[PDB]
């Protein structure tokens, strides 16, 4: 059934897969004890790795990485994994633009402001608002 | 970096000092939003007397400052008391000249707006629906999607102003354009039918519209379309006198792969 | 200076506040919510917190209580069916902790209207009279001509 609801979570996770950034856009992990279990789960199955795709708890997984950190776009398996990719594209590149700079555990945190007003730019409610890093660059 | 929750929640005490400091209370809002994206429970008191502490911000007209504001008010939307005091601040701005505000505005608004309170903002909603800022047009699209849920009756009148917006040029605009359409129009087999016949000719400008749309046409074609994702989301689509190709060229790449392949 | 504007629903609050910031008489809708603007005058930067009067909001005010150095308390003073209200909501407003120093400034507004109560009306049904305790003035104002309000501004600079 086809719905505008893509996105089931967005995560930036740091080198102990501790929850630097999170979203979740629906019920299936309902408490922090069962999102923090996940995203451990996540982290420990995708440290150290540049495959960009995995399927974990039935779920589709993108992921990408920079020196100390993790950027997940989460949604259902039966999603389209290209239109989730646009989504963590969207997310690095412009958070990169953002930075002006690497982006890393120390620059981020250096400014939240931008990231949590980025991520707000990217995703609705699961929903992909817009797809193109620039738009969300010039949108903060 | 890392801190404790009462400690924020009190220095949040300022807000209700005159001369305010945009830089120091937006980098306090922050902590704010850390704390709870960090998966901090606050108490219905405590986030309801930090939620009308931010409020008394919206005399400041830092630019930044307003954008937390934002942020802030669709965070605590669920965990604060009558956080519906920000309905007036919030149309003010949606209705305003500066249109960095103003989609950020909406999606907050609709997320502090219940179903009794839908029809006070209802005409200032059609009329973003219909902005050329896509900013604005997209953000009021999504934000009735949402609304659908609570109240189903008025944003289904609504049908023409998406409609409008569904010529957009603009690919966001018109991915959530025939999306809020279909929203709505789901479960009514017949406006349905009509509404793909509509595309089918002078068909749509979006990747994400099309690979929706092709997901709609499913219920019960064309992979000549210029975008990777279109092609896919054809191909696995059409596999449920064949011709699989297109599936078997894109095993051939670099993390594409692993959608042809998972198919089957 | 910091000023707290409420009175019940349709009293006038915007139209006043905005007749001061604009010089204009805008076409409001009811205020769910506050509106918080800075006005000029003589000297002063008086910030108007106009917050609506409607049931829902005016359950509302508390929060704006504190810090509050002025309280504008407008009237219709064409509707004499909800003056006995106006009275009561006054009346325990004034027992506000927050409010305790305050000054206390009554418009009687819509004074243009042919039936308006007067000032001195007013003055007696609100029990204006028995505030002892802090600075009161009434003034008859009428916010769209502009009437009473920069006396107003003028009594409250003086507090
Ligand atoms: N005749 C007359 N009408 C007035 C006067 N002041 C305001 N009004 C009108 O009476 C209504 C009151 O509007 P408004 O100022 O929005 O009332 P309010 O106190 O803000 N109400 P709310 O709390 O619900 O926002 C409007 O129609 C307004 O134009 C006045 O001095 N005379
Ligand atoms: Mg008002």
């Amino acid at each position: 059934e086809p719905s505008l609801y893509t996105v089931k979570a967005i995560l930036i996770l740091d080198n102990d897969g501790d929850r630097l950034f999170a979203k979740y856009y629906d019920d299936t992990y309902p408490s922090v004890k069962e999102q923090k279990a996940f995203e451990k789960n996540i982290f420990n199955k995708t440290h150290r790795t540049d495959s960009e795709i995995a399927l974990l708890e039935g779920l589709t997984v993108v992921y990408k990485s920079s020196i100390d950190l993790y950027f997940y776009v989460i949604g259902s398996s039966y999603e389209n994994e290209l239109m989730l990719m646009t989504v963590l594209n969207c997310l690095f590149d412009s958070l990169s633009q953002m930075l002006r700079k690497n982006v890393e555990k120390r620059a981020l945190l250096e400014n939240m402001e931008g990231l949590f007003l980025a991520v707000d730019e990217i995703v609705d409610g699961g929903v992909i608002l817009e797809s193109d890093p620039q738009q969300v660059v010039h949108r903060v | 970096q890392h801190l404790e929750k009462s400690a924020v929640l009190q220095e949040a005490r300022v807000f209700n000092e005159t001369p305010i400091n945009p830089r120091k209370c937006a980098h306090i809002l922050t902590k704010i939003l850390y704390l709870i994206n960090q998966g901090e429970h606050l108490g219905t008191t405590e986030a309801t007397e930090a939620f009308f502490a931010m409020t008394k911000l919206f005399q400041s007209n830092d630019p930044t400052l307003r954008r937390m504001c934002y942020l802030t008010i669709k965070e605590m939307s669920c965990i604060a008391e009558d956080v519906i005091i920000v309905t007036s601040s919030l149309t003010k701005d949606m209705t305003g000249k500066e249109d960095s505000y103003r989609g950020p505005a909406v999606r907050a608004l609709c997320q502090i707006t219940d179903s009794t309170m839908l029809q006070a903002i209802e005409r200032y909603m059609k009329q973003a629906i219909v902005d050329k800022v896509p900013s604005v047009s997209s953000s009021a699209l999504v934000s009735s999607l949402h609304l659908l849920k609570c109240s189903f009756d008025v944003v289904k009148r609504w049908v023409n102003e998406a409609q409008e917006a569904a010529s957009s040029d603009n690919i966001m605009v018109q991915y959530h354009a025939l999306g809020l359409l279909y929203h709505v129009r789901k479960n009514d087999r017949l406006a349905v039918s009509k509404m793909i016949s509509k595309f089918t000719r002078h068909g749509l400008k979006s990747p994400f519209a099309y690979c929706m749309m092709i997901r709609v046409a499913s219920r019960q074609s064309c992979l000549r379309n210029k975008h990777e994702m279109v092609v896919y989301e054809a191909a696995s689509a059409i596999v449920n006198a064949v011709s699989v190709l297109q599936l078997f060229c894109s095993s051939p790449k670099a993390a594409l792969r692993y959608a042809a392949v998972r198919t089957l | 200076m910091r000023i707290l504007m409420v009175g019940l629903d349709g009293a006038g609050k915007t139209t006043v506040l905005y007749k001061l910031k604009l010089g204009e008489v805008i076409t409001t809708i009811p205020t769910i919510g506050f509106n918080v603007e800075t006005v000029q005058y003589k000297n002063i930067s008086f910030t108007v917190w106009d917050v609506g009067g409607q049931d829902r909001i005016r359950s509302l005010w508390r929060h704006y209580y504190r810090n509050t150095e002025g309280v504008i308390f407008v009237v219709d003073s064409n509707d004499r069916s909800r003056i006995g209200e106006a009275r009561e909501v006054m009346q325990r407003m004034l027992n506000e902790d927050e409010l305790r120093n305050a000054a206390w400034l009554v418009f009687a507004n819509k004074q243009d209207l042919p039936e308006a109560m007067s000032a001195a009306e007013i003055t007696e049904k609100l029990g204006l009279h028995s505030i002892r305790n802090r600075p009161w003035f009434i003034q008859a104002t009428c916010a769209t001509s502009g009437e009473g309000l920069y006396e107003g501004l003028e009594w409250l600079s003086n507090s």
